[PDB]
DNA sequence: ATCGGATGTATATATCTGACACGTGCCTGGAGACTAGGGAGTAATCCCCTTGGCGGTTAAAACGCGGGGGACAGCGCGTACGTGCGTTTAAGCGGTGCTAGAGCTGTCTACGACCAATTGAGCGGCCTCGGCACCGGGATTCTCGA
DNA sequence: TCGAGAATCCCGGTGCCGAGGCCGCTCAATTGGTCGTAGACAGCTCTAGCACCGCTTAAACGCACGTACGCGCTGTCCCCCGCGTTTTAACCGCCAAGGGGATTACTCCCTAGTCTCCAGGCACGTGTCAGATATATACATCCGAT
């Protein structure tokens, strides 16, 4: 009697919903704390003019999103659907990192 | 010696041919620079930028706005195979991706 | 004050000769400001490593024509060489 | 000095719904359960090859800020150009 | 109301002042008390028969009323063992060596009661010869089991920090002496303060420590450089001292003699440096590489263990290869 | 002696001057008394655009006379 | 009665035997004929100084080995051992050359 | 002119088989012997077309040895050991 | 005009400091080249070619040939994974590959 | 006649200071002849695009030190800067 | 007069010469009579390495005397 | 295959307000005209390098063939992962002080470009020769048949 | 689970012909000059980053079931490996002929490096419209049940 969608067809609205938008996916302020705690290791003090953190976020998508468009192809390849931990470890390896 | 014939006017172009000729000597690309060369170089930047802006401006009249938003410049590069190999290693800011689902993930109509 | 210069005035003049009604937001001009200064890096940066393989010392109006047919692929090739050679023929008779 | 910067619990920023929000843009359908302890290991590597040059560029002019003009000059020599920031 | 920890041997018992000073949520003056009774019942078996009486189990550290009954029976049971050793039962010897688990029971109650801000002793910046990381207890317990130091050896740490690396290595085996210096004031103010408590706390268990000398001595001074030459086992903390420090540290290591050990973080050579002429900067012409144990409890900045590299200095490998190119 | 300083919005300020001091000194006093920047101001009297190294008497403007004030954008 | 081996052991000699030598494996003169006819539809007379046509043979084994090294990993990932036409195109695309 | 045609049978059926053994594979299916010639013809379209364009620019009429290294480099596969 | 002295000898190096100084003025890498620079560039080529040949001949000593063939280089460069990331695109001519069998391809009893 | 010059004489002098018995075939010298002229392309080619980002005009003995810590990875980094700085300190006192 | 041309493999050829002509001319005749290249040959007599622009009498080798033949790789 | 009931998504009117597109006085990098030099082009010779040719040899390539095992198709079975919901916890807007640090402006010693003299390391080119290529023994080392 | 049948490394001989070693050179390369343009640097200005408060709510956290979906296995057949015999071209020297390589002066036509005159692009401000917002209709879609 409550409306329950069959599993599978809820995500297929989100693929229609997120592939249209150009919003930054990750939250801004939790990512801004993360950048400083990696500069903490090998520099005494840095200041980080704020348009750089708006810039470094952009190359944490086109490395992540471009991975997930490629790690899906190997999961289809083995007649499966769910991506796996041993799919990334293949799809990173052929790229050469 | 009458008045002010710039080299863009003496060519029939739009990009500043005098400006490019400064931006070779002060980049240290060679020792002696040619004179007929930056006339030629100002055409190739013209023909390329006339090719891109025509493409997005076509799609911008179908999304029913009238400006050109950087999302629209994403949609007019990855959908033309003359150009996608030229900029295949570029990440446009605020870019977005192309609408793209694989085949088998579509809902199978087993008994519909 | 010290001034600083870009390409943003000229690219807007191109837009009237394709769609004479539209406009471009100021956020998107920074792409085209950073688009010509990437190709112009590659093209003239390719002629400079071409003057050595013939061991000359003058980048003339011909090694641009050699580098253009290398960097750009074959489809946009056969229109690009026409669009320059038509221009230079205007520039000699001037 | 006296401001305490031992904020080591900071990997939780790339959190469980956020990565689930990420891979939808690539278009996957069912995400397995063990990806969360691996993708967090991915991202901390790729930042560690971008800042570690971006500090080196901005150390060279002797000023104490990784400016926004120097992230672009570090992503270029790895092979990921980034327009849209005056580069 | 004050709480008193009596000594089991009858020499310098602990006087903790009132009220209890709070430092953080994990190590205070009260969290070291639950690990105090557990270690005197291991050495002396008769005390566990007396601690079960009149002592409840549900006590904690946020309640002083549940604390006074713990120290009521504890103040009663020490006067019962002093009247027993004077009779026919022989007391404990004052010269034995403890285990490696009771050595950490030293450096809890010496460290936490001496410093009011451990994160102020965490004042470190890279590219400087002053970065004192998270060199914990179990990084140091391995450095005695690998080689056995006798009484003509020496152990100098130019850069001991608080000297807790010296308070353990001068607690397992011995040398001629042991040392540790640090130049600036507050990274050495909580080093001589350690010397006010390790000279008290080791005698509380009844065990003898090996001789050491922690002070505020200059680490780049001229006179201590030939003391490194007088030192067999070198411990210098080259985790992240820096490239501008490592070679002037290698300007200290040069005057040394054969058979000496260098306990250090970095591989001084890539494990196969033979006699041929490729040494003008490093000190590894007269040594080979020996790995220490990889770590399991201390984490680095990235998430990998911090391994140190023993180097047994040999000029035997010098003289046995000048003449190899001449025979026959 | 006296000086009048006319502003272009129709106001004058009367000030205590010496003609022997430079006009850079009295425009410094204009900075201390009104806040107008030294780079931004320029004072003219009958088609005479003043220079800072010169004094008041060197351009022959007398007692109880007026200097007209106008502004230019500073730049660098 | 002449003893046939079990299949899949002749190959495991040749993996142990071709991975140790450094010789080039394509015939020289048929490979020269493939180069000239692709060179035929430009410039109509290309002389091909003989060191270069040998030099171009090194860049096929620089590429076919690097393709067959990774298309093997594509097949083993899906519990199969035989490589397939749907094993090259996956291994070529992630490399990023099929646009 | 000697009209060349049907020359793709240079890379023969055992030759792909021998190249695969360097990569460490064990069982080759039957359809690969068509697909490799499809890939290998694509790869030589790109190299020689760049190689001709340099030696067209120098206005000499022989493809030199350096006019392969100086075209292989810009693709991102340099090649040592040819007078480089 | 006193007794002559080469610029490499004051460095205690072997690579030509003089020849490199002729190269940076003829690559148009800048307008002016500093005096202290090509000393430093000649040092880093000394170290970085010592790491190859010390790692080359050790792999040649195990195979019992007193010369160094290009087979002995490819089996040495792809050993240190540090040196591998610098030359990740170089294919040595006459190079071959490393000895390599995947896990499934071993026979299973 | 016109002469032509390579690096092959100097690399052989390096080999005596590591294994003073071995030798190198003449086929393999062409690798090391083509190995230094690839790194030297990258390193000095990296300082030239570094003089612009500080907008100077003199490639000095410091921008080599910046470019070395960029191109080579971290393991060979911390020995390479020592091997030059030790050399320059000899060259000033000379 | 007479000349002897010794080869290093132990053979001599006896030839008709003029001492007034250059040795480049008689080495051209060596090319026409044996096929040895002009760039590749070099003829020596008692530590005297000959030059092509000079004649036979200019280096003082007499009648019935022998020139020794040895070869060098040509190059370019 | 026919539905009714429930989300959501586009189409819809109406409205504001930050950001475009024209306007303007303006300093400076364009252009014109000019001579004074050296690079590149035009011409012409000389010898290495490619090309087409031809017997002989034989290692290598097709080609029929005859078994086993690996791709693969089906299916039961139990589990990890999605839907959805009811408390929770920082992220997001905006306001307010402090200020270390970026960007100039001059005054400035130290420097490398530059020119022209007087040599030595590189360079060819010979070279005697000894690691490295070969065949016939020779072991271990192997595997598929019971 | 062992006894034969192969590829296999190892040992020795035995040839050749490519490296290491030798000179006598034409020349970059130091040495010893200095001239001018930088980069060094001391003030000094101030625009932009840091930190801190509170308020608001829209995004993150665990129960609570369930069902699809991965995963073993089993069975079937069938497409490819292993060797045989035949059989076509790669291959090595040897063959000889020509086009296009590099070099060699030899002009002579060009592009720096100048001076002065100024319209081009800036940095200005500046009233208005496409475009986001937001409440409402709408059809497009899934799914329980039949």
């Amino acid at each position: 009697k409550p409306h329950r969608y069959r599993p599978g067809t809820v995500a297929l609205r989100e693929i229609r919903r997120y592939q249209k938008s150009t919003e930054l996916l990750i939250r801004k302020l939790p990512f801004q704390r993360l950048v400083r705690e990696i500069a903490q290791d090998f520099k005494t003090d840095l200041r980080f003019q704020s348009s750089a953190v708006m810039a470094l976020q952009e190359a944490c998508e086109a490395y992540l999103v471009g991975l997930f468009e490629d790690t899906n192809l190997c999961a289809i390849h083995a007649k499966r659907v769910t991506i796996m931990p041993k799919d990334i470890q293949l799809a990173r390896r052929i790229r050469g990192e | 010696r009458a008045k002010a014939k710039t080299r863009s006017s003496r060519a029939g172009l739009q990009f500043p041919v005098g400006r490019v000729h400064r931006l070779l000597r002060k980049g240290n690309y060679s020792e002696r620079v040619g004179a007929g060369a930056p006339v030629y170089l100002a055409a190739v930047l013209e023909y390329l930028t006339a090719e891109i802006l025509e493409l997005a401006g076509n799609a911008a009249r179908d999304n029913k706005k009238t400006r050109i938003i950087p999302r629209h410049l994403q949609l007019a590069i990855r959908n033309d195979e003359e150009l996608n190999k030229l900029l295949g290693r570029v990440t446009i800011a605020q870019g977005g991706v192309l609408p793209n689902i694989q085949a088998v993930l579509l809902p199978k109509k087993t008994e519909s | 004050r010290s001034r600083k210069e870009s390409y943003s005035v000229y690219v807007y003049k191109v837009l009237k000769q394709v769609h004479p009604d539209t406009g471009i937001s100021s956020k998107a001009m920074g792409i085209m400001n950073s688009f010509v200064n990437d190709i112009f890096e590659r093209i003239a940066g390719e002629a400079s490593r071409l003057a050595h393989y013939n061991k000359r010392s003058t980048i003339t109006s011909r090694e641009i024509q050699t580098a253009v047919r290398l960097l750009l692929p074959g489809e946009l090739a056969k229109h690009a060489v026409s669009e320059g050679t038509k221009a230079v023929t205007k520039y000699t008779s001037a | 000095k006296r401001h305490r910067k031992v904020l080591r619990d900071n990997i939780q920023g790339i959190t469980k719904p956020a990565i689930r929000r990420l891979a939808r843009r690539g278009g996957v359908k069912r995400i397995s359960g063990l990806i969360y302890e691996e993708t967090r290991g991915v991202l901390k590597v790729f930042l560690e090859n971008v800042i570690r040059d971006a500090v080196t560029y901005t150390e060279h002019a002797k000023r104490k800020t990784v400016t926004a003009m120097d992230v672009v000059y570090a992503l270029k020599r790895q092979g990921r150009t980034l327009y849209g920031f005056g580069g | 109301l004050e709480l008193r920890l009596k000594s089991p041997v009858g020499a310098e018992p602990a006087v903790y002042p009132w009220p209890l000073p709070v430092y953080d949520k994990h190590h205070d003056a009260a969290h070291e008390i639950i690990e105090t009774i557990r270690w005197v019942c291991e050495e002396i078996p008769d005390l566990k028969l007396a601690m079960e009486n009149y002592v409840l189990i549900d006590y904690d550290t946020k309640s002083f009323e549940s604390m006074q009954r713990l120290c009521d029976k504890y103040n009663r049971a020490i006067d019962s063992i002093h009247q027993l050793w004077k009779g026919t039962t022989q007391p404990m010897k004052l010269n034995t060596r403890p285990s490696t688990g009771l050595l950490r029971h030293i450096l809890q109650q010496v460290y936490n009661h001496s410093v009011t801000d451990p994160e102020k002793l965490n004042n470190y910046e890279p590219f400087s010869p002053e970065v004192y990381g998270e060199t914990s207890f179990d990084l140091v317990a391995q450095m005695i089991d690998e080689i056995k130091m006798t009484d003509d050896d020496l152990f100098v740490d130019l850069g001991s920090g608080v000297g807790q690396v010296v308070l353990q290595v001068a607690a397992a085996t011995n040398c001629k002496h042991h040392y540790g210096v640090e130049k600036a004031d507050i990274p050495a103010k909580y080093a001589e303060t350690m010397d006010r408590e390790f000279r008290k706390w080791m005698k509380w268990y009844g065990k003898k420590h090996a001789e050491y000398t922690l002070e505020r001595g200059d680490f780049l001074s001229e006179e201590w450089r030939e003391r490194i030459a007088n030192t067999s086992v070198i411990f210098v903390n080259n985790f992240a001292f820096g490239p501008e420090v490592d070679h002037q540290l290698k300007e200290r290591f040069a005057n040394m003699k054969e058979g000496g050990r260098i306990v250090s973080s970095k591989p001084f050579a890539p494990l196969n440096f033979r006699i041929n002429s490729r040494n003008l900067s490093d000190i590894g012409t007269i040594m080979r590489v020996v790995e220490l144990s990889p770590l399991k409890g201390s984490v680095s900045w990235t998430g990998k263990p911090v391994s140190y590299y023993l180097h047994t200095i040999d000029r035997t490998i010098l003289e046995n290869y000048f003449s190899s190119l001449k025979n026959p | 002696m006296q000086i009048f300083v006319k502003t272009l919005t129709g106001k004058t300020i009367t000030l205590e001057v010496e003609p022997s001091d430079t006009i850079e000194n009295v425009k410094a006093k204009i900075q201390d008394k009104e806040g107008i920047p030294p780079d931004q101001q320029r004072l003219i009297f009958a088609g005479k655009q003043l220079e800072d190294g010169r004094t008041l008497s060197d351009y022959n403007i007398q007692k109880e006379s007026t200097l007209h004030l106008v502004l230019r954008l500073r730049g660098c």
